[PDB]
RNA sequence: AGAAAUAGCUACCACUUCUACGGAGGGCAGCAGGCGCGCAAAUUGCCCAAUGUCGAAAAAAUACGAUGAGGCAGCGAAAAGAAAUAGAGCCGACCGUGUGGUUGUUUUCAAUGGGGGAUACUCAAACCCAUUCAAUAUCGAGUAACAAUUGGA
RNA sequence: GAUCUGGUUGAUUCUGCCAGUAGUCAUAUGCUUGUUUCAAGGACUUAGCCAUGC
């Protein structure tokens, strides 16, 4: 029948110009809708919004479903450019997008050699 | 009547604790002497070997033969009686076993037409004599 | 020699949840006590919304992004008390903190003229090596030269960015007090009397703006000025009135009605 | 292990197990309403107890007690909105009162049957667990919600359901893909 | 600065490990695990994301502080809160009572979750919830073998 | 919820204790167990003895 469409609003908002950042809470409105809404969907809404050069300012987490219904909330920041983005995004939150640092290894090893380096000198 | 003072509170304090020790269910909880003399040393259960099976009679005005066996404990190696219930389950204790002993009810007090019986079996070999009296577990 | 403090164990005006976490950050010595304060990590966290993690107000308090009295502080346990200006130049923005109506920390947004201004409380005058008054203050500052006047009760208008003294109120039944402990906290009124028992607490009893009667101790009050009109500083809200209970629960309920 | 959450009881057994006034009693309630368990009547006996107790001790304090306006108020406003006593009745002595049924009678199992969406008491308790009514446009499905005076012209169908404007159900499906 | 500190030192007493027989060590009532004791009690797991402490430290790079404190998941009817195991009718056979509930025999007709799968959400990474069986476009009870027990008369 | 019942006599009215009855974030054992939320978990006896890693 009916085609499903997706409607983001925001209802709190802030400007940090200690953190370079505005921040929001997200709200989707999705009746319709079969199963979920990726995060790259209101990124692509919220640019929209809010006319950004790269769609990579924004970040969304935390969104939780509401019980037996077509909505979504969940937390929305925005960077005013790319390289204040890179600086201040936790670690993580850039690997969900395929672009923060690559690994470290096992815990247990590195606390295995240093325990094993308090035997010996030089 | 007694005494009525606004200022005998020190008399009417030591008349209730002097009065208190004439019950028996009040002294049997603050004198240590029915542990020492309880073969469960204030337990819901014990463990213990069995020894041998005998058959006491009922008394007087009943007739039978109550199936108990002799048990000694392993926490303190202290020998008691108990009975074994329901029908048959004599062949499901075998000697030398070892089994799980509980209270009769009544608190130390002996249940029944069986003289001076107050355990009964509740565990052989760690499996359940009831389970095995259902048929819904077999002897190890 | 305790580092730590145990959430259940923190101040109640916190107001932090007990089920977000163990442990509260303990605020170091230094110009307030440990209970009559709140840490500037609170602030940025909590009461303004600035950070969101723990990691963040390192981000903005190691950079000296935050001031306190004219000083930028990178400590985030760093205790901040009453009466104490909280700018943040970045933003704009800055706070004084006092007590609200209710017993609580409150931060009102003053002007830039009286961001500048202070008021301290004397607790003690003595002499130094030499001939040198200098009296202690509630904050902690010691004050070189003061005016000989001063006692101690009475309280000293400061300037802060530049340090030196604007004036000096005595105390005396006349001036206007705010209650500063005692469940009373958070209240202003003037001073009927004041009663003496010497080797122990004296008693002052005031009288506050809608005619009610309340008592406290007299190391409680921290006398403001000689007349409600003539505050250096500003004021919260409610101006410290207090009203019945019932009343509050009445006017909360039809004023959610006419609002929705 | 460090946990600081809270939980409680509901319910609690009644004494004298076996009396056959309270067993015939209570068994009417239970086929009449389609209860499943005798613990939702005993959970009901509880929080009406509590009510009857709080009345209790503020009908012994005097009038005009700050206590008592404030307290008093409070209980009659919650008994009024969620539907236990009648506009009219306001003296706070019309709470000791109350019976069982009264509470009862504002279950959303009950209301459903009563506004006529259902032919029957068990079929509106089917209808609410398998995610049917929606009371303010929320999806409601769980029995014992207790309906407020201000939401009965709201109780309605959901949209996602079958027999309001949703796709066709289980059966229609399996239908059609037979 | 602060200890008469046990993952600081010294000795004696009880048990105890390696050795080339000259000697040298050990302290789980910290975390997980084993023996014994008993009626009686869980994995030799992942992580610094949150909460904090310490520090010569904010984050970012030609450049990632530690932390079994702490948190997360495995086992777990101690206990506590919600809650399925069916709803409407059809046609005979009826049961009582005076024509209105009812008790099986045939038989349709919808609804829904145990079950399984993602455009995916969560998550520090995985799991559980919460959404959804087309949005052109997505599996499924009928002797509902998807079968309620434990005690009694 | 401010509640009681069976046993002394050929019957009756008592004192009085035995037995019944409801709980317990109170422990253990037996039988039986589809879903979900929140959760205590080697104190009890032996502050007994401890391989290995942190
Ligand atoms: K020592
Ligand atoms: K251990
Ligand atoms: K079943
Ligand atoms: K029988
Ligand atoms: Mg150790
Ligand atoms: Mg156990
Ligand atoms: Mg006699
Ligand atoms: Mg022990
Ligand atoms: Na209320
Ligand atoms: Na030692
Ligand atoms: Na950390
Ligand atoms: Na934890």
């Amino acid at each position: 029948k009916k085609k499903a469409e997706v409607t983001v609003r925001t209802s709190q908002f802030k400007v940090n110009k200690l953190l370079n950042r505005k921040q929001f809470v997200v709200e989707v409105n999705h009746p319709g809708w079969c199963g979920t809404v990726p995060a790259k969907l209101i990124r692509n809404r919220l640019a929209s919004l809010y006319k950004v050069a790269d769609e990579n300012q924004i970040s969304v987490f935390g969104f939780k479903t509401k019980f037996g219904g077509g909505k979504t909330t969940g937390f929305g920041l925005i960077y005013d450019d790319l390289a204040a983005m890179k600086r201040i995004e936790p670690n993580y939150r850039k690997a969900r997008l395929g672009m923060g640092k690559k690994k470290l290894p096992a815990r247990k090893s590195v606390k295995e050699r240093r325990n094993r380096n308090k035997k010996i000198r030089g | 009547t007694k005494t009525n003072g606004q200022h005998a509170a020190r008399k009417l304090v030591r008349l209730r604790r002097k009065n208190r020790w004439a019950d028996k269910g009040w002294k049997k909880s603050h004198t240590f002497v029915a542990q020492k003399a309880n073969p469960f040393g204030g337990s819901s259960h014990a463990k213990g070997i069995v020894l041998e099976k005998i058959g006491v009679g009922a008394k007087q005005p009943n007739s039978a033969i109550r199936k108990c066996v002799r048990v000694q404990l392993i926490k303190n190696d202290k020998k008691i009686i108990a009975f074994v219930p329901n029908d048959g389950c004599l062949h499901f204790i075998e000697e030398n076993d070892e089994v799980l002993v509980s209270g009769f009810g009544r608190s130390g007090h002996a249940v029944g037409d069986i003289p001076g019986v107050r355990f009964k079996i509740v565990k052989v070999s760690s499996v359940g004599l009831y389970a095995l009296y259902r048929q819904k577990k077999e002897k190890p | 020699a305790k580092k730590h403090l145990k959430r259940l164990y923190a101040p109640k005006d916190w107001m932090l949840s007990k089920l977000t976490g163990v442990f509260a950050p303990r605020p170091r010595a230094g110009p307030h006590k440990l209970r009559e304060c709140l840490s500037l990590l609170i602030i940025i966290r909590n009461r303004l919304k600035y950070a969101l993690n723990a990691l963040e107000a390192q981000m903005i308090l190691r950079q000296g992004l935050v001031c306190v009295d004219g000083k930028p502080r990178k400590d985030g346990k760093y205790p901040a008390g009453f009466m104490d200006v909280v700018e943040i130049p970045k933003t704009g923005d800055r706070f004084r903190i006092l007590y609200d109506v209710k017993g609580r920390f409150a931060l009102v947004r003053v002007s830039e003229a009286e961001s500048s201004i202070k008021m301290m409380k004397v607790v003690n005058v003595y002499t130094g090596t030499g001939r040198i008054p200098v009296a202690v203050t509630h904050d902690g500052h010691r004050i070189r030269y003061p005016d000989p006047r001063t006692s101690r009760g009475d309280t000293l208008v400061y300037d802060v960015k530049e340090k030196k003294v604007l004036d000096l109120i005595k105390i005396g039944n006349g001036k206007v007090v705010m209650v500063t402990g005692g469940a009373n906290r958070g209240r202003i009124g003037e001073i009927v009397s004041i009663e003496r028992h010497p080797g122990a607490f004296d008693i002052a009893r005031l009288k506050d703006a809608s005619g009610h009667e309340f008592a406290t101790r007299a190391t409680n009050i921290f006398v403001i000025g000689k007349d409600m009109s003539s505050v250096p500083v500003t004021l919260p809200k409610q101006q410290g009135l207090r009203i019945n209970v019932i009343q509050e629960r009445e006017e909360k309920l039809i004023a959610a009605e006419t609002r929705r | 292990m460090r946990n600081y959450n809270n939980f409680n009881r509901v319910w609690k057994a009644p004494r004298r197990p076996f009396e056959k006034e309270r067993l015939d009693r209570e068994m009417k309630l239970c086929g009449q309403y389609g209860l499943r368990c005798k613990r939702e009547i005993w959970r009901v006996n509880m929080t009406l107890s509590k009510m009857r107790r709080t009345a209790r001790l503020l009908l012994t304090l005097p009038e005009n007690h700050p206590r008592r306006l404030l307290e008093g108020s409070a209980i009659m406003r919650r008994c009024h909105g969620y539907g236990f006593l009648d506009e009219d009745k306001d003296k706070l002595d019309y709470v000791l009162s109350l019976t069982v049924p009264d509470i009862l009678e504002r279950r959303l199992q009950t209301v459903v049957f009563k506004h006529g969406l259902a032919k029957s008491v068990h079929h509106s308790r089917v209808l609410i667990q398998q995610r049917h009514i929606a009371v303010a446009k929320q999806i409601v499905t769980i029995p014992s919600f207790i309906v407020r005076v201000s939401s009965e012209h709201h109780i309605a169908f959901a949209d996602a359901s079958p027999f309001g404007n949703g796709r066709p159900g289980r059966v229609k499906r399996v239908k059609r893909n037979a």
